[PDB]
RNA sequence: GAUGUCGGCUCAUCACAUCCUGGGGCUGAAGUAGGUCCCAAGGGUAUGGCUGUUCGCCAUUUAAAGUGGUACGCGAGCUGGGUUUAGAACGUCGUGAGACAGUUCGGUCCCUAUCUGCCGUGGGCGCUGGAGAACUGAGGGGGGCUGCUCCUAGUACGAGAGGACCGGAGUGGACGCAUCACUGGUGUUCGGGUUGUCAUGCCAAUGGCACUGCCCGGUAGCUAAAUGCGGAAGAGAUAAGUGCUGAAAGCAUCUAAGCACGAAACUUGCCCCGAGAUGAGUUCUCCCUGACCCUUUAAGGGUCCUGAAGGAACGUUGAAGACGACGACGUUGAUAGGCCGGGUGUGUAAGCGCAGCGAUGCGUUGAGCUAACCGGUACUAAUGAACCGUGAGGCUUAACCUU
RNA sequence: AAUUCCUUGUCGGGUAAGUUCCGACCUGCACGAAUGGCGUAAUGAUGGCCAGGCUGUCUCCACCCGAGACUCAGUGAAAUU
RNA sequence: CACAGGUGGUCAGGUAGAGAAUACCAAGGCGCUUGAGAGAACUCGGGUGAAGGAACUAGGCAAAAUGGUGCCGUAACUUC
RNA sequence: AGGACCGAACCGACUAAUGUUGAAAAAUUAGCGGAUGACUUGUGGCUGGGGGUGAAAGGCCAAUCAAACCGGGAGAUAGCU
């Protein structure tokens, strides 16, 4: 079905009473609002556009406020899309809050992982590092060998090179929902999940299940 | 290690076509000197947002 | 007028004549376990002793430790033990200088990347008025491994010994992604102990220097050994193979018409990128509703007025970052520093008093100090402006306003 | 064997496993007595081998402190073509 | 070359120290003729490291480690 | 007493890294050897090219050595590019 966006509020642990301490991410889950209901017959698929949180009115485009002034709701920190499972109904407006996530067991988090920035091979391939001694001269942590002979004189697409590392969409799937406390807007979900504190963070339930 | 053609005038000039300079787009007037200056920055007779900082 | 070699290291990529896992026929296939052949390349596919070795033998693992191509892949990537200079010996040959594809000890491995390629990241313009967002998904990548135990069941099978298929459950190895709550590492920006010496007039108390002088701890951050998750199920069309009905050929026949099954391969399903997809797409919202002149009179040029949405720039900056970029904030403000409170760390400061001849001990006192952390706070800095971007957006045709 | 081609000879020692090493054997391809033979305490930046200690050499890399690399201003090369 | 090289003699303070070693200083002389930022990969020179401890490798290369004075004690072998 | 021992100056150059269009046409850094002697060093002198000198490497003889350097024979010769 649908999901939620939510805050990365951190992590910390759940003592249960028989002795297990389990590591939970606090997700902060405001309720959101329907900002744009998409169908078929004017978009092409089904949709529902949704916003949460609350921005600065003086730092609100106009575009951004018509928007958010034709579905009649505050204005929100961003606005996400949730694709309609051909059984689900909303309606510009309508709030959702996280008791949508009482009875899942299950939730898929996405995020943007944290910034490593230039990673090299050792880092972001797990390249085996070279020697240290024995005779290595300026070539401890240089990927080596790129390719081979004259052959295919090129260097293959794909090859696995430094570069940018992190900073982009990560999906954790299956993460067990340890609890849904409505009246705070929080879920807690075992283990971690991507980003940083304070970063944004979609919750699904399991696709997998 | 090195080249095996030279490059050409217009290799050249197309490398040096990000080289060019970004002048300021404007600069600011401070309300009581009356003088240009760089935004943010203090003027050449030490005013700063008409406030006469030290000009020793 | 130079295409550097054996082996090791790093990094690979393809073939399938398949080592493991998967699907099958036959069996001198009871079962378990095998033999042989067919299909199958998705993924996976040991560490050590000896030796320069590849290889090989050996030790011990594994579901398996596949065979080959790639300049016997890979030295403008590393190594230099071996081959293959000059030194020096042994055996051997020669009268001798010397020699051996015999041995033995020793013996300089350069290159700042222009182009292609590849990994990342921007600028420009385009997409036909401009602008801010959210998307569709053509297409492209990633991922695809598997053990053991238990139940079914000591059941089927078997004289016994032994011992399943099918199906279900749990828990691991290797690998991958994310993360810092826990366990830890680091923590030359925090605290303390301590040696030598110099200095602050001296005592006391501190500071400099000696690898952070040497050390003991340790915040945030980063991080693995730490702890979460992943491989799938399902669907479509199939390979080998198994069939149903059924003639040619009164029979038979899986096939010729027709119909049904069938694998980690294929297409989907899962994850990521993605409209420069010039075939440049879709949706929502926002902004601009002047006056004239010239003429070679048209998607023409020029002047005056106008300057929107928004953007950029500058500033304070970020768990974002090589630089660009990206995100937050700029007084109608918590963006950064400072400040206040707290936490954490270190471990009872200084001063004074007491006891002691003294080194020290004790009280004040879990004191003082305390970075990047948490919760707050306009004290400082984030200035009014200026700048870019315009003024309703071509032609043709069709249906509607004027079904 | 600084000498042995066959050869990683055979046996024993050391190791879970030893083409090296050590001790014997003698089938010395092709040792041998001043181009010396065999021993030898001490000595050696000498060759080979085995242990204790020690460790980032390694399993397997992590973090940190500095100098470059990166950006800005000034100066301003080279091989090659 | 205003070049991390080479170049004989003389002078020889303080504290600690066996010392002309070494550390910190006196007299005296210098900061080495591009700076300013940033805090990526990678390279260079260093610091620390969980568990293991030569499994690395041609080879313990490199690194780590040992390190002073006094007393006690000290094997095979030996040319004593 | 000692071509004795440990270890600075001094004289050497065993290992590694760096550097390799270097700071340097052989050095720097951390270790390393000798360090009263066959030691080391200043000044001056002598030995000359088929010659010198050589604790012997074909080493050294002005960054040049299986026959130095400079000038000359000389436009050696080149069936080769």
């Amino acid at each position: 079905m649908i999901g939620l966006v939510g805050k990365k509020v951190g992590m910390t642990r759940i003592f249960t009473e028989d002795g297990v301490s389990i590591p939970v991410t606090v997700i902060e889950v405001e309720a959101n609002r329907v900002t744009q209901v998409k169908d078929l017959a004017n978009d092409g698929y089904r949709a529902i556009q949704v916003t949460t949180g609350a921005k600065k009115a003086n730092r609100v485009t106009k575009p951004e406020a018509g928007h958010f002034a034709k579905a009649g709701v505050e204005a929100g920190r961003g606005l996400w899309e949730f694709r309609l499972a051909e059984g689900e109904e909303f309606t510009v407006g309508q709030s959702i809050s996280v008791e949508l996530f009482a009875d899942v067991k299950k939730v898929d988090v996405t995020g943007t992982s944290k910034g490593k920035g230039f990673a090299g091979t050792v880092k972001r391939w797990n390249f085996r590092t070279q020697d240290a001694t024995h005779g290595n001269s300026l070539s401890h942590r240089v990927p080596g060998s790129i390719g081979q002979n004259q052959t295919p004189g090129k260097v293959f697409k794909g090859k696995k090179m430094a570069g940018q590392m992190g900073n982009e969409r990560v999906t954790v799937q299956s993460l067990d929902v340890v609890r849904v406390d409505a009246e705070r807007n929080l879920l807690l979900v075992k283990g971690a999940v991507p980003g940083a504190t304070g970063s944004d963070l979609i919750v699904k339930p399991a696709v997998k299940a | 290690a090195v080249q095996q053609n030279k490059p050409t005038r217009s290799k050249r000039g197309m490398r040096r076509s990000h080289d060019a300079l970004t002048a300021v787009t404007s600069l600011s007037v401070d309300k009581t000197s009356g003088e240009k200056h760089l935004r943010h920055h203090i003027t050449a007779d030490g005013y700063y947002r008409g406030r006469k900082v030290i000009a020793k």
